[PDB]
């Protein structure tokens, strides 16, 4: 048969040529079935070699899709061109130093991750002992948070992170309440520590772009709400104690 | 170039990778572990899984049974000692991934659950939902950040590895984000570069799982083992490749051809099960092998719905009910609804067979050690001896878990007693890797790498299917020697520095070309059917114990020839018959 | 030396003007004008009301503008907005687990505005029948 | 690199407030709008319920006093500390922000306290 043609406007920037990012257009032809990221692969091969971008899994599972479409922040591979006939712009994700095209520079977010301390603290079974015993109920109370796959959408969502850099943001403080609300965990003050900064909890106003946006459905702002409620209980706590 | 010390260097941020990096940072508190990867550790390829994990649990199961299923699904090509110390060692590794966060689903009584998978007929696959190696991934990564030991080098590009005298000294990557070389110096080096299935035109895998790392070993004599295996999950979505869990089989859905007849019962799968109970061992839930088969032959008598996208066979789910169709699987019915437009709750999804799983991988002992003295492989890019012709379903993730740790803890002890080497050789070796990625760039021809990559996966799918026929065989390695000398002749038309992806994807071919090449010789000099490898030429449509009851051994010398040797399979306490 | 060089945007103090979501956000904030104009107000009134019936008269005179009207309808309304984002957004603070799932939340939406109900017309009852 | 040992904030007091506040407004304010701001001056109540009498009787009692004093000062606490953020939203510069703001809140609260104790 024969295929549709879209127009795809796409952010372009390369480091060692340009001042400041600029649109670039390219007809991309695309079916019932064309996803972005695919469509990335149609121009970078026949189009623009020089287009850089992440990703991998192909299935939105990853993490490494996330960009911008029509300033909507989106995984490239879960995003369809016949839901937009009537223009596309692809931008880098929002929010970040733009690194090169669609490439951004992720740091700020490793750093944030890995400065909530994710992991299991205080626990001192070993594994000749058999597995901790921990039932569904108490598997639900952090599950859905646990389905975060660091994709960083949350991020190009949050306003209040793009006024304040130093949130660490809201995947991290979702992170770090998945693993204090783990029955397994006994290490939840390492992390208080974080959380009651004022880079923590208390630089979200409950915007709820976050959860909007979320690919996987982890709901970040109720964690960020109830971490508010635990850091409340930590700062009271912290004050009936004289000294 | 700059230089790192390193008491050991691991290449892949993988499962095997990661619990390596943990299991390295254990053994040795003092050490300093460079584990490098190009992308973030968690956006490996052992995220996509919807599976599990196989570890022994039941109270009525042994380490006999998980045994016996794995040596029988392997059809006898499995180093049994290899996978004796595997089956003894999963419960540890899951326990252990169990004490680490991993949130393996519950028994209502708080006991982790299991269920059945790779058709085994004791269910012992743990398993955190229909996102299992997501969990597994996260959960070891995540655990790896408590370890300083862990030097991270996230999105490095591993170019080469440095040997002399038949010992690694380290390797040389590129800081990806800034295009400049660095050469990291470690008296061992484990390789977890994950699988080869890219080199398909149709395939379940990330677009990193381009095996690189075997292409590597391929370049300094190590050979790869058992090619010629590669695994085809059937049900997985055309155009994509997108992969429909085995668990909608598992819960009652039907494979049926164009004209609504469940067509396995006709190839020996029967007699048909009713749509109320599933059946282990019959008809949607039989042999992986013989399903994809059965839907070559159904293509051969024409019984397949055409389709733009390709010929298919549909899976039938809609005798489940919209509660356990919308809610108790969400991720595969959000899968289905965006991928092909389908809702599985009111029209049956449209699959078909696709590339998935490499058994093949670089040569390794009992310890994950190769022909050269602190070179380590582990992972799906490598080859323990564990799957032999057929890898049995969730046991490769336990795979990487158990020979993760073993591979790190040797790694550890080999770097320990290394001693010395000379040092203007090593020097030597890393201004050659310097060398040949500036020849790489200067070089000119003006043909698209694109166009040879996708013909490389139209080869590959052709001449190496789920059946395969000489003559088709000799047409994909003529092919792919032919793009072996178009290689020559690409230009690398972006000369950026910062993310060039265009080079990296580049090189990623090349070493694409060089295994596929391996896989297609090593299959055409195997004439006999096992396992994942079946032909229809006379005299090879039957297993042969008595010529072919070997490991099939691929190198590549400097002359670009794959040249094959045959090494013996170890036999324990299960013979073939 | 880098060759990297990171162009980081500008965020302007338009960014909100530019999706309806952001909009949205902003006037829920919004409805803090109306509302503490509403307590500036009831002191109005409260002085007025202790200053003797000629003050208070006064006072019901003010609110009788009649623009002082449209604005007291402009900050019901508010309110009125107030009531239904805060009704929305409260229940995510809480992690409530009924039978292995994590509930809400619709219950605790339909509990508060069947309190806020009962409030109003309890109030309007006790303040008109009496 | 994110601080090792940052500083614990004091928004968790105004974010107390801020909430008893939201919901008192959420659950009282818009009764309370419609009597004042709506039904009073326009005469839509039946006979002298809301007149000067049977209001200044109703202020002068106990639970009225307290009614009043919770009305005024708890949506006060409450839509200040909105306006703080949305200055910070609204990328306006304001000296003193959190003095400006809340000592506005005590102020009028230290206000409406003198207010119903009865002039
Ligand atoms: C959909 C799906 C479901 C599956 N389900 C199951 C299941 O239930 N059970 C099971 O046992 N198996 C399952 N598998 C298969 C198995 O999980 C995979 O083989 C597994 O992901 C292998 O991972 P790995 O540890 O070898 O490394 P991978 O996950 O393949 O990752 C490769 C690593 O190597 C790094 N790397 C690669 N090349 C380079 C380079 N040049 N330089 C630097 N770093 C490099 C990457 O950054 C990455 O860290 C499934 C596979 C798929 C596709
Ligand atoms: S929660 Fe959704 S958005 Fe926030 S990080 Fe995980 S995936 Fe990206
Ligand atoms: S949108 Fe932003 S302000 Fe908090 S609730 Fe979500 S991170
Ligand atoms: S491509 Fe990996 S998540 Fe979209």
């Amino acid at each position: 048969a024969e295929m549709k043609n879209l127009k795809i406007e796409v952010v372009r920037y390369n480091p060692e040529v340009d001042t400041a990012p600029h649109s670039a257009f390219y007809e991309v032809p695309y079916d019932a079935t064309t996803s972005l990221l695919d469509a990335l692969g149609y121009i970078k091969d026949n189009l623009a070699p020089d287009l850089s971008y992440r990703w991998s899994c192909r299935m939105a599972i990853c993490g490494s899709c996330g960009m911008m479409v029509n300033n909507v922040p989106k995984l490239a591979c879960k995003t369809f061109l016949r839901d937009y006939t009537d223009g596309m712009k692809v931008e880098a994700l929002a929010n970040f130093p733009i690194e090169r095209d669609l490439v951004v520079d992720m740091t700020h977010f490793i750093e944030s991750l890995e400065a909530i301390k994710p992991y299991i603290i205080g626990n001192s079974r070993t594994a000749d002992q058999g597995t901790n015993i921990q039932t569904p109920a108490q598997m639900a109370k952090y599950h859905q948070f646990s389905g975060c796959i660091n994709c960083g959408l949350c991020y190009a969502a949050c306003p209040q992170f793009g006024l304040n850099p130093e949130f660490i943001g809201p995947a991290a403080i979702t992170l770090a309440h998945r693993y204090n609300e783990d029955s397994r965990d006994h290490g939840k003050k390492e992390r208080m520590a974080q959380l009651n900064s004022q880079n923590g909890v208390w630089s979200c106003t409950f915007v709820g772009y976050c959860s909007e946006v979320c690919p996987k459905h982890v709901d970040p702002a109720a964690a960020i709400q109830q971490g508010k409620v635990e850091s409340s209980k930590d700062f009271l706590i912290a004050t009936l104690k004289p000294r | 170039m700059q230089t790192f010390q390193a008491d050991l260097a691991i290449v892949g941020a993988g499962g095997a990778g990661l619990r390596a990096a943990i299991a390295a940072a254990q053994a040795n508190p003092n050490a300093k572990i460079a584990l490098i990867s190009k992308v973030y550790p968690m956006r490996s390829h052992t995220v996509a899984a919807e599976g599990g994990s196989a570890a022994v649990a039941q109270d009525h199961d042994s380490f006999e049974y998980h045994f016996h299923d794995t040596v029988a699904g392997g059809d006898w090509l499995c180093e049994q000692d290899v996978v004796d110390y595997f089956v003894h060692h999963c419960p540890t590794e899951m326990t252990q991934l169990e004490l680490w966060g991993c949130p393996w689903s519950r028994r209502p009584d708080g006991s982790v659950n299991v269920r059945r998978f790779g058709g085994m007929k004791i269910e012992r696959t743990w398993f955190a939902a229909d996102k299992t190696g997501f969990h597994m991934l996260h959960t070891l990564f995540q655990t790896s950040l408590q370890f300083p030991q862990i030097q991270r080098f996230d999105e490095h590009f591993v170019l080469d590895i440095l040997v002399d005298d038949g010992h690694v000294r380290g390797l040389v990557a590129m800081n990806m984000m800034e295009g400049t070389l660095v050469q990291i110096r470690a008296n061992a080096v484990v390789m977890a570069t994950g699988g080869a299935g890219r080199v398909y035109r149709y395939n379940t895998n990330g677009g990193i799982v381009t095996g690189d790392g075997m292409g590597m070993a391929l370049s300094h004599g190590v050979p790869l083992r058992d090619m010629e295996f590669v695994q085809y999950h059937p049900t997985g979505l055309p155009g994509s490749g997108i992969l429909m869990t085995q668990g909608c089989r598992g819960e009652g859905g039907i494979l049926v051809n164009k004209n609504g007849y469940r067509y396995l019962q006709d190839y020996g799968m029967g007699p048909e099960t009713p749509l109320g109970e599933p059946k282990n061992k019959y008809m949607e839930l039989g042999p992986r092998d013989k399903v994809s088969q059965a839907f070559w032959h159904e293509w051969r008598k024409g019984n397949t719905i055409s389709t733009p996208r390709g010929d298919v066979v549909y899976l039938d789910l809609r005798h489940l009910g919209e509660k356990k169709l919308h809610e108790r699987l969400p991720f595969i019915c959000e899968l289905a609804k965006a991928y092909v437009g389908v809702d599985p709750v009111k029209e049956p999804i449209p699959v078909r067979p696709t590339a998935h799983y490499t058994m093949g991988g670089i040569e390794t002992d009992q310890n994950c050690e190769t022909r050269i003295k602190g070179l380590f492989a582990v992972g799906e890019c490598s080859s323990v001896g564990l799957h032999g012709a057929n890898r049995l379903g969730s046991n490769s993730l336990a795979e990487l878990v158990v020979f993760g740790r073993l591979a790190g803890e040797q790694a550890t002890e080999r770097a320990a007693t290394a001693g010395n080497g000379n040092e203007a050789a090593i020097e030597a070796q890393a201004a050659g890797v310097e060398q040949r990625l500036k020849d790489l760039v200067n070089q000119d021809g003006g043909e698209n790498w694109a166009k040879i990559r996708d013909e490389m996966g139209l080869a590959m799918e052709e001449g190496c299917g789920i059946y395969r026929t000489p003559e088709l065989m000799q047409k994909t390695i003529d092919k792919l020697a032919e793009l072996q000398e178009r290689f020559k002749r690409v230009r690398i038309t972006d000369t950026s520095s910062v993310f060039n992806t265009d080079l990296l994807y580049t090189i990623e071919l090349g070493h694409g070309l060089n295994v596929a090449e391996c896989m297609a010789h090593s299959a055409m000099a195997r004439k006999e059917s096992r396992g994942a490898h079946q032909r229809l030429d006379e005299g090879c449509t039957e297993r042969d114990d008595v010529n072919f009851l070997k490991h099939t051994l691929a190198f590549r010398d400097a002359d670009g020839t794959t040249r094959l040797e045959y090494s013996d399979v170890k036999i324990t306490t299960l013979p073939p018959a | 030396t880098t060759k990297r060089k990171p162009y980081v945007r500008p965020m302007t103090s338009t960014w909100w003007k530019k999706l309806p979501f952001y909009r949205f956000y902003m006037l829920r904030e919004g409805t803090a004008v109306p509302a503490v104009w509403f307590s500036i107000e009831l002191i109005f009134g409260l002085f007025a009301l202790k200053n003797g019936p000629e003050a208070w008269a006064g006072f019901v005179d003010f609110l009788q503008n009649p623009v002082i009207v449209i604005i007291n309808l402009i900050t019901l309304a508010a309110a009125l907005l107030h009531t239904k984002t805060w009704f929305e957004l409260a229940p995510k603070a809480a992690n409530i687990i009924v039978k292995d799932e994590k509930m809400g939340p619709e219950p605790i939406i339909k509990s508060l505005w069947a309190v806020t109900v009962v409030a109003t017309i309890v109030i309007l009852f006790v303040a008109l029948y009496w | 690199m994110i601080n090792p040992n940052p500083k614990r904030s004091d928004e968790p007091v105004f974010w107390g407030l801020f909430g008893a506040g939201g919901m008192w407004s959420a659950i009282i304010a818009p009764v309370m709008i419609l009597l004042v701001g709506i039904l009073l001056p326009l005469g839509l109540f039946p006979g002298d319920a809301l007149s000067y009498e049977r209001v200044l009787a109703f202020a002068q009692s106990f639970i009225g006093r307290v009614f009043l004093f919770l009305m005024i000062v708890l949506p006060l606490w409450c839509g200040l500390h909105r306006m703080h953020h949305a200055m910070h939203d609204l990328k306006i510069h304001v000296p003193a922000g959190k003095w400006v703001f809340y000592g506005l809140a005590a102020i009028l609260t230290v206000v409406t306290l003198i207010g119903v104790v009865t002039i």
